RNA sequence: AUCGAGAGGA
């Protein structure tokens, strides 16, 4: 009874993120799964049950957001930070949905992505020159500069080649950043494992 | 109508910070200072806080369809 | 087979049978709305 | 002089730098809704006979 | 199919194309393609027509198939060309200091359809091996065409003295044997003037070439404007203080020869010429001192753009905008016209409320003495609000006269 | 004392913001409906004649009073019950009260047997009320008790409800009346012409106009002629003047020549008098006139009375139209006849036909006024007829039987709810696009649809003048909000402050120039004309003064003070020319001024003080007017201001401008409207642009209204996440485009990266759209009754059956409930049914006639509407919920006229990132730029990259010297970035840097109503139409392409003639006849039997097959009907 | 109405192979890898490891087109040597260097949260 | 469904 259509409720929720920390390794995707719609092999179960019966404004937020699983649960409820919102409701207002939570990643939809920025930088002084400055001297420092203030960029490296690249992984709430910098280098060495799979199939069957 | 939960260019949640980010104004800050109070150091954030406009307190003035 | 309707103005449960002038019975109001569906509508929070 | 006519579609026109100049990037509701008669011959009996 | 968009001028508005069957819900065009349709991806639509026989099929095919439709019986000379990030990009791409490394090039190679898997031998082999961007548009070039061309920035008095065959500026375009010999490739060499790489392509060889042609111009170039990358921002927009410093001591140079040839009108000290009244002489006298100093600091505003210019970029490669543009936007927006003449007197010997009765001053009659990056004054405002809406009007009305 | 400089750009926008707590934005249209009623209504029931009518008794029927209630609603019962405005659009009723009028019917027989009998509140008609005005039961209510009626605060009204529909009255432009406008037309038999539309001022009749005008030199000399209405021939002056009672020639020159001592003039109206000396009394020039008219009487009298009548009532009845006013008409027609001849001796300037000081604005209130003459004056003939044919009989009759209140009714509820605004007979004679549906799309939409003006030239006009943007324009009209299509420069929009006056009496300024100096018009010499100043009010010249300097100040004094000048009172004093001319009428555009003293503005700080509590010592605009610090000066009045762009004008200067100052603009950017008080850095792009943005802001999606929730509107978007702008203007604070945004801010790059932004396209951030970027809901309400017109068929809902239903399509109807409507919550696709309607047949007895969804739809039932409509049968309203993601093909734009397509969408890495990883929610073609000159785009961005790293909201507003791009760039250099606005960024691919840094920050950007999904169309062997049995039109009739002359022009062009053939005959409308070898007409064949035969020639043998279009065979039989034989000969 | 789900970018469609090795008849020694569901993130590792060896004479990658979700990976090598083996070699690479920065990731998290 | 009108798009 909000005054928020379903679809808004359903894409808000979507967006909340869940501490997966352990349990994403556990999980499988409902692809692999050999079960129904769902099991808790697979997916997590949430529960929402929210009436506002009382005069002021009543915060649907994430806390409202109850699971079966006590590992997967909104970071914001984990044991400050306030909680995400998912809806305001007038006295009478009333919601009450049944969300699963599913396994996958960001290239299907932006709410599997755990990073809330990544900081990527190389050549932080312009000695490969791969951007080349009008001006050098207007352009600011990079915080992992090592030059003194009266030197805009650092003198051409013709036998460069970009090494020493500085990270910032910042994390939405979901793994832990570390745990995602570790899920990334352990998932990107499976999908090359798999490609030399099929690679020697390939060869192979040849 | 509501605040978004998400920034929508990095991802970082801005969510829980619409109601720290009205008491942060009513307690005299700037919405600079309130921005940075927050940890929206990113101008993608600061413009997800800054320009956001809660329509949703103008919605809750009506009566539901059902009491 | 009821098909309960709610009132505009009055917000009260109230069953109308087809062949009968749309009135609520509480306060006469001439503007009804059918209630949600008990069909089990399933979204991908996308 | 001018007349409406099956076998059309219109929609917006969007940029494709890998498309050649001789190629035009059509959705396949488009495809799906369009059709071309094909006549049947032993030739492509078998691809028709799958279509 | 044939693709059509309206209004349907000539026969290259309807064009023969291969269907590509692709995900979204919209008609995905070549760039290229786009200048025959004068279509551009604001909102426009087109329409898709499918033949339904093998006749009118190969008739399609054998008539009016995009790659035939290349060359315009209109005016002799090519009806598409290259086009916008492809223009600027091969213009920033064929200068003398583009150097690919190695990696980068074998990227490139991977776009050229045309290519028959020999790496050619770099430009530059020690103390490390480079290819220059000539090197690869040459790989891009078809059989063995040969063309002379010049780019947009060629000096006019650098053919009569030395360095004629080596020029310093790397303009002359020459390709020679399919291989781009010398010179920046520009709108005078890709686009759809005659003469052009693309119309001695076609003319020289097939359709089906100058086809491959086409699109291995448009794929290599874009997948190396990823590294170069191009844009525009403020900083285009803004001149040194010495140009400012100039422009506005034109301006008021200007300004005061105004007021001296209206002060000369008062006293009765100017005499007509013939074939004008004296009204209209005064006008043209007005008219030329302000056109003079639009053209004077338009002038000032180009010489002072850099080479790292986006605005230059995209003037000089022709892929978008004029010098004229550069100066409205750097120095000075220059006389609003409403029906060829300055802006009328529409209240009582007053073009605004703010001015004084009877003044035929620049500012009084809407010279816009400002860059649209310094931003109109009000009066100023409305002046070029009235311009523009002539031109509003005279694209709204000429339509129905032209298409009867 | 004294505002400073410093201080000035908050007091001028402290001034406008109490203008804006004043007035809003629809203060026109609550102003002209609430004069209309409050006065035209009366004006129009009192200004009607009493019906006398008698066999013996005899009876008058005088209307006295009008009595209009508040809006009620009458349902079967009877019950009358106050309705409200929301009421009406889910109802389909018409938001009108009850007009009850007084009437007043004496018995007169004989032997002074007299009584009246009083018919206190007669109901004569119901009016429908605009929203918000006085009258409407939403007036005076504060924001708690419209959301407690489920209307939105916002929400500014002025437009009526009929049927349900919003309909807005568009502004009307009409030359001005009672003026003498003297033109010169090139082609044709006058040299020069001067006219005047003439019209008394209550309006009772349309306008009389009255030319005089001079013959074009090649029968001696120039003749001036009169071409006077009902007459179909030129009369000459003198003949007219004669006519008049003034046959001495020295009298007629004493009326038109003020100065004997100009042989100039007198000479060029000499070939006047010796046309006309034959005629030289006034009866004889009466008979002239009349026999020059369309009616000539056969005997002198009646032509003379003709005559007599004419020159009474149809010849200048701004001048008066009662008798004995010959002098004041002739002081008048001599008065246009001088202006013409200053015209034709070079000493005044021919006037300009698109000056607006020349024009008035045909508000709601006048409009309906039009109506309500026109209605009332048949409801009056219609009783007339009633009660004639009752005393005929010699009895008495009940006159609310005889009042017929369908006229009123009616008439006003067909003219708003379709347009045509004239009597619904005459909908070829009457003039459509008045009372156009309301744009609900978006606020702005709603707010310049309410602020539209109309100059009704014709769009089929190829003249550019009246599409010009003339230069009285100047705070009248937004200069850029215009459409750019067919109809350029036509419509228009009011600027922000201005204000369209509603109209006045001019008794109280006539009685003070009575008791003033001034001398009336009858009572003077002619020989004091001379050096004496005319004083015209409101066209009609009332007298002469002797100093019009101090009588100027005086009046201007008096207007300032709120004295019998009310504000809206325009008052020009000409000086080269001695007129000074007053005007009160309605339709005067005008705008507030900051008046100014002999350098100084009189706004002293006191009263930016006073305003700046305004909510506590209630302060407001109206005491800024009352003290004479503001002032309203129409466009005529403009013409005689010296205006100050900003009080630095008035600072003593190294060369002083002016020195001599009237007025001051309170501020300059109030000189655009609604649409383009959005744009930002309006003066620092090309005007084009501008003009295209005002045009774009209407198509953004946003949140068109507040109570949008139980609004049953046909289409609606609502925009997930709007936002308002980081980069905004200080008028948006008066648009309330702060409460109601229309767009994202989206971090926008400006560089081309992989090429699918390229000519106009933009690359969207797909991981962005997943996080609700640029989402919006799509609403569609379907209506639907069941009538039971009749016992012969009734309609009905309920869920269809296979066994009893006929037209049922193979659709399946299980979503419907047993009540035949579909539940909320239901997700229905293309082609589902949402209603299923049964209708009695004379698949038995009942066939289906359900309602579909739009094909191709997929939504979801936001909800289910019942109710009774007016009549009262069952109505459904049935809302469909569509969530429209952004995708490939979906038109999106800047505030800069920078609209394109979704060219492609990458997720967030495969988009360029910042060192700090931000991704550009949207990339823009650099390309854009250069030729479109939108410099307004880069400042924008700028200030918005600043805005977010400072959290503010940047200042944007148009004319701002405090605001230059080198401050922004200072300024954005102080948070640790390129002052210029690049930063390097890195290939999404690779992770490489890109070598040129891209110009990235945030821009507020709109996603405009034209999706892509809403275009998409195909066709392959669908329905074809009747007549011609080629493709439907449309996407909805599931419609071909149209393959037009154009495209046959072009495929002959490429010799393609089998492809021409299979548009034109094959893929259209393929069909077979049977002709006659002989006779070459279309036989009649038989198929069934074989049996071929032309009755023409009496043969069955000699018949051939002919495969043509249908379309041809159709026009051949339409020439048939024509008696042509085309004649198809095979041989 | 035409929105491809977003797993066909990730997911191969029943009977469509993850990667098919083509010759490349124009030069000798030259193969083409049409590899399905993936993208830039795989291509450019693999070429630019592919680059590293001296034994290939050209190693490039392409995506045909952004909405189709396949890359071709082009691989020269000199005669003694293969493109089969130059690639797999090139995978192995990749995938000793990921091991060992995961280790070294996982010491240097060891390291920091300890001191 | 037709017709008309209006508003829009390129
Ligand atoms: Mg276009
Ligand atoms: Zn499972
Ligand atoms: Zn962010
Ligand atoms: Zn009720
Ligand atoms: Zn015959």
């Amino acid at each position: 009874s909000s005054v928020l259509h379903d679809e808004f409720i359903a894409h808000r929720l979507g967006l909340i993120p869940l501490t997966s920390d352990d349990i994403v390794d556990k999980l499988q995707y409902s692809r692999d799964c050999t079960c129904e719609e769902f099991c808790p092999e697979c997916s997590v179960e949430f529960t929402l049950d929210v009436r506002c019966n009382e005069d002021q404004t009543r915060h649907v937020t994430s806390r409202d957001l109850i699971s079966n699983s006590p590992r997967v649960i909104p970071v914001t409820s984990r044991n400050e930070q306030d909680d995400i919102l998912i809806v305001k409701l007038r006295k009478g207002q009333e919601l009450r949905l049944r969300a699963y939570a599913k396994k996958g990643f960001g290239k299907e939809h932006a709410k599997w992505n755990p990073t809330a920025g990544v900081a990527f930088e190389y050549d932080p002084d312009n000695a490969l020159r791969h951007t080349v400055y009008p001006k050098p001297e207007e352009w600011p420092k990079s915080e992992y500069s090592e030059l003194d203030e009266d030197e805009s960029q650092a003198p051409y490296d013709p036998n460069g080649k970009p090494e020493r690249f500085y990270y910032n992984v910042e994390s939405c709430g979901s793994l832990r950043p570390e745990t995602i910098v570790l899920s990334a280098l352990s998932g990107l060495k499976k999908k090359l494992s798999d490609l030399q799979t099929q690679l020697s199939h390939e060869i192979q069957s040849d | 109508m509501i605040i978004p939960v998400r920034c929508f260019t990095c991802g970082k949640i801005v969510g829980n910070k619409w109601e720290a980010y009205l008491g942060l104004l009513q307690a005299e800050y700037t919405e600079g200072d309130a921005l940075d109070a927050l940890g929206l150091k990113r101008y993608c954030c600061r413009r997800m806080l800054l320009a956001h406009v809660d329509l949703i307190e103008k919605l809750l003035n009506y009566a539901p369809l059902e009491k | 087979q009821p098909m309960i309707y709610i009132c505009g103005e009055c917000h009260t449960e109230n069953e109308i049978k087809s062949r009968d002038p749309i009135r609520c019975r509480e306060c006469g109001y001439r503007i009804m709305y059918k209630k949600r569906t008990k069909r089990l509508v399933v979204f991908d929070a996308r | 002089m001018g007349k409406r006519v099956d076998f059309s579609a219109r929609t917006v026109i969007t940029p494709d730098p890998n498309l050649s100049i001789d190629q035009v990037g059509v959705p396949r509701s488009i495809a799906a809704n369009m059709t071309f008669a094909e006549i049947v011959t032993p030739f492509n009996i078998d691809r028709l006979q799958e279509l | 199919v044939i693709f059509n968009r309206q209004p349907t001028l000539h026969k290259m508005s309807m064009m023969g194309h291969r269907v590509r069957i692709l995900p979204w819900s919209t008609f995905r065009l070549n760039l290229s393609v786009t200048t025959p349709y004068n279509a551009d991806f604001d909102g426009d639509e087109m329409n898709l027509h499918l033949p339904q026989s093998l006749e009118t099929r190969a008739e399609i095919q054998e008539l009016a198939m995009v790659p035939r439709m290349i060359v315009t019986p209109q005016s002799n000379r090519p009806v598409m060309g290259i086009v916008q990030d492809t223009l600027t990009a091969v213009r920033k791409f064929t200068k003398r200091d583009v150097f690919l490394e190695r990696g980068e090039v074998m990227n490139l190679l991977m776009f050229l359809s045309t290519w028959d898997g020999k790496v050619p031998q770099p430009a530059i082999l020690k103390p490390r091996p480079l290819w220059t961007g000539k090197q690869i548009f040459s790989l891009i070039i078809p059989g063995h065409i040969n063309c002379i061309r010049t780019h947009s920035t060629h000096p006019d008095d650098e053919d009569s003295g030395p360095y004629k065959h080596i020029s310093p500026g790397d303009t002359k375009v020459v390709v020679e044997n399919g291989e781009l010999i010398m010179g920046i490739l520009c709108k005078k060499s890709l686009g759809t003037s005659a003469g052009s790489l693309v119309h001695i392509s076609y003319l020289e060889m097939g359709h089906d070439i100058t086809r491959l042609f086409y699109s291995n111009i448009q794929t290599v170039i874009n997948n190396w404007l990823l590294i170069e990358g191009h844009t525009i921002g403020i900083g285009d927009s803004i001149a040194d203080s010495k140009t400012y410093q100039d422009i506005q001591n034109t301006i008021k140079k200007a300004k005061q020869d105004v007021i001296e040839v209206i002060e000369k009108a008062h006293n009765n000290e100017l005499e007509p010429t013939p074939g004008n009244t004296l009204r209209q002489t005064f006008e043209n006298q007005v008219n030329r001192i302000l056109n003079d100093a639009r053209d004077k600091t338009g002038s000032s505003a180009q010489k002072s753009l850099s080479e790292y210019n986006n605005f230059k970029s995209m003037v000089v490669s022709g892929a978008k905008g004029s010098k004229i543009n550069i100066s409205q936007v750097i120095a000075v927006v220059g006389q609003q016209n409403v029906e060829g003449k300055r802006i009328p007197f529409g209240f009582k010997h007053r073009t605004l409320p703010h001015f004084i009765k009877d003044d035929y001053g620049p500012e009084s009659r809407g010279f816009v003495e400002n860059s649209y990056l310094a931003g109109l004054t009000p009066t100023e405002f409305f002046f070029h609000a009235m311009g523009g809406r002539e031109g509003l009007i005279d694209t709204a009305v000429k339509t129905a006269e032209t298409g009867y | 004392d004294e505002i400073t400089p410093d201080l000035w750009q908050e007091a001028c926008w402290i001034v406008i913001s109490s203008y804006f707590d004043e007035k809003g934005l629809v203060r026109q249209q609550l102003d002209s409906f609430d004069e209309f009623i409050q006065m035209s209504v009366q004006r129009i029931v009192e200004d009607a004649p009493p019906i006398d009518l008698q066999a013996p008794p005899r009876y008058l029927l005088k209307f006295e009073q009008i009595y209009l209630s508040k809006p009620t609603h009458w349902e079967r019962d009877g019950a009358p019950s106050p309705m409200m405005p929301n009421e009406a659009r889910l109802r389909n009723l018409t938001y009108s009260a009850p007009l009850y009028v007084d009437i007043t019917k004496t018995v007169i027989k004989e032997g002074e047997e007299q009584l009246q009998t009083q018919h206190q509140k007669t109901f004569i008609g119901k009016i429908p009320i605009m929203l918000r005005s006085t009258y409407c039961l939403l007036n005076g209510l504060t924001d708690r008790d419209l959301c407690e009626l489920n209307e939105c605060p916002l929400d500014p009204g002025g437009y009526f409800i009929i049927n349900g529909s919003e309909k807005v009255l568009i502004a009307q432009e009409k030359m001005a009346t009672n003026t003498v406008y003297v033109f010169a037309k090139k082609d044709s038999k006058y040299a020069y012409t001067g006219e005047c539309r003439s019209c008394l001022e209550n309006s009772s009749r349309p306008t009389s106009t009255i030319w005089v005008s001079m013959l074009a030199r090649g029968a001696i000399g120039q003749r001036i002629v009169a071409t006077l209405p009902y007459i179909k021939q030129e009369v000459p002056i003198i003949i007219v003047f004669r006519a008049l009672g003034f046959v001495s020639d020295r009298d007629i020159l004493e009326h038109i020549i003020y100065d004997f001592e100009d042989p100039e003039m007198m000479e060029m109206v000499k070939p006047s008098l010796d046309e006309a000396f034959v005629i030289q009394e006034q009866n004889v020039a009466l008979n002239f006139i009349g026999s020059r008219g369309a009616k000539p009487g056969v005997t002198k009298e009646k032509r003379i009375k003709y005559a007599k009548e004419v020159l009474q009532k149809e010849m200048l009845p701004h001048v008066g139209v009662s008798d004995f006013c010959e002098t004041k008409k002739a002081y008048f027609l001599g008065y246009m006849v001088h202006r013409l001849l200053l015209a034709a001796l070079g000493r005044r300037e021919l006037d300009d036909r698109d000056h607006y000081g020349n024009k008035r604005l045909d508000l709601a209130g006048p409009l309906l006024a039009f109506l309500f003459r026109g209605m009332f004056k048949n409801l009056l003939k219609e009783v007339r007829i009633y009660a004639q044919k009752f005393i005929d009989r010699g009895k008495d009759f009940n006159l609310e039987l005889a009042i017929k209140t369908r006229i009123i009714s009616d008439g006003l509820k067909y003219s708003l709810a379709t347009g045509n605004w004239g009597d619904q007979k005459k909908a070829h004679q009457a003039r459509a696009g008045v009372s156009q549906v309301l744009n609900r799309l978006t606020f702005a939409s709603t707010l310049s649809h309410l602020r539209r003006l109309n100059s009704p030239i014709g769009r089929d006009g190829k003249l550019a003048k009246p599409r010009q943007l003339h230069n009285t324009l100047w705070g009248m009209v937004c200069p850029a909000e215009t459409p750019e299509g067919h109809a350029v420069g036509l419509v228009k929009n009011l600027a922000l402050m201005a204000y369209i006056s509603v109209g006045s009496q001019p008794s109280p300024i006539l009685e003070f120039l009575e008791e003033w100096s001034m001398e009336n018009l009858e009572e003077i010499s002619p020989a004091a004309i001379a050096d004496a100043t005319k004083i015209f009010v409101n066209g009609c010249w009332v007298g002469i003064h002797k100093d019009p300097e101090q009588l100027m100040n005086t009046l201007r004094k008096l207007r300032r003070q709120m004295d019998i000048i009310v504000s809206e009172v325009s008052m020009i004093r000409d000086i080269r020319e001695r007129e000074i001319r007053i005007y009160t009428d309605a339709g005067r555009i005008c705008r507030p001024l900051l008046i100014v003293e002999k350098q100084k503005l009189l706004l002293k700080k006191r009263h930016i003080d006073q305003l700046k509590e305004r909510e506590y010592n209630n302060y407001s605009w109206q005491d800024l007017v009352a003290s004479g610090v503001v002032e309203y000066i129409d466009t005529l009045e403009e013409e005689t201001v010296m205006l100050a762009m900003t009080p630095d004008d008035l600072q003593e200067k190294e060369v002083a401008y002016c020195s001599t100052y009237t007025h001051c603009e309170i501020h300059p950017s109030m000189i655009l409207g609604v649409c383009a008080s959005i744009i930002p850095f309006p003066d620092h792009n090309q005007s084009p642009r501008n003009t295209y943005q005002s045009a774009m802001g209407k198509q953004a999606m946003g949140v068109y209204i507040t109570n949008f929730h139980v609004r049953m509107d046909t289409l609606a978007h609502v925009l997930y996440y709007p936002q308002k702008p980081l980069v905004t203007t200080r008028s948006m604070e008066y648009l309330r485009f702060r409460e109601l945004p229309a767009g994202i801010n989206s971090i926008v790059a400006i560089a081309s990266y992989t090429g699918y932004n390229q000519e106009d396209s933009v690359i969207m951030n797909r991981s962005a759209v997943d996080r609700g970027f640029f989402r919006s809901v799509f609403y569609r309400s379907y209506k639907e009754q069941e009538s039971k017109k009749g016992f012969d068929q009734e309609e009905v809902f309920e869920k269809p059956t296979r066994e009893t239903c006929q037209g049922m399509r193979h659709a399946i109807y299980d979503k419907l409930d047993d009540d035949g409507l579909i539940a909320p919550g239901v997700r229905v696709s293309g082609d589902d049914v949402i209603i299923g309607k049964t209708v009695t047949l004379p698949r038995y007895t009942k066939r289906d006639c359900s309602t579909f969804l739009r094909t191709s739809e997929t939504g979801i039932v936001d909800q289910v509407m019942v109710t009774l409509n007016q009549e009262g049968y069952k109505f459904c309203k049935i809302r469909v919920r569509s969530v429209r993601i952004p995708q490939i093909g979906d038109k999106f734009a800047s505030r800069h006229g920078q609209k394109g397509t979704c060219g492609i969408q990458y997720r967030q890495e495969d988009m360029p990132f910042t060192c700090e990883g931000i991704t550009p929610d949207i990339i823009i073609n650099p390309h854009a730029i250069p030729s479109r000159m939108t410099i307004g785009h880069l400042i924008e961005c700028l200030q918005g990259k600043v805005s977010a790293n400072k959290g503010e909201i940047g200042d944007a507003t148009p004319f701002n010297d405090a605001v230059n791009v080198q401050k922004i760039s200072n300024l954005l250099s102080d948070y640790g970035y390129h002052l210029r606005g690049n930063e390097v960024l890195y290939n999404g691919f690779t992770g490489r840097k890109i070598t040129s840094q891209i110009f990235i920050g945030p821009t507020y950007y709109q996603r405009l109503k034209h999706m892509v999904d809403d275009k998409i169309h195909s066709r392959a062997r669908g329905p074809i139409q009747i007549l011609n049995r080629q493709p439907m039109e449309g996407r909805s009739r599931d419609g071909g392409l149209r393959f037009g002359e154009m495209e046959r022009d072009c495929q002959i062009a490429h010799g393609a003639a089998q492809f021409l053939r299979e548009r034109l005959f094959e893929a259209s409308d393929p069909y077979q006849v049977h002709v006659c070898n002989l006779c070459g007409i279309m036989a009649i064949a038989n198929t069934r039997t074989h049996t071929y035969e032309c009755r023409g020639c009496r043969n069955k043998t000699q018949i051939s097959l002919v495969r043509m279009p249908y379309a041809c065979k159709l026009l051949f039989q339409e020439l048939m009907s024509m008696s042509i034989a085309p004649r198809m000969m095979s041989v | 109405m035409n929105a491809p789900p977003a797993f066909e970018s990730f997911l191969l469609f029943e009977g469509e192979k993850k990667i098919t090795i083509n010759k490349d008849t124009k030069v000798p020694n030259a193969c083409l890898f049409t590899i399905n569901k993936e993208d830039h993130t795989l291509g450019n590792i693999i070429k630019s490891q592919l680059l590293k060896d001296p034994q290939v004479l050209f190693a490039g990658y392409k995506v045909p087109h952004p909405l189709e979700h396949k890359i071709i990976i082009r691989v020269q090598t000199t005669p003694d040597y293969s493109p089969q083996e130059a690639f797999t070699n090139a995978i192995t690479d990749l995938i000793s260097e990921l091991s060992l920065l995961e280790e070294r990731f996982r010491v240097a998290i060891k390291d920091k949260q300890e001191g």
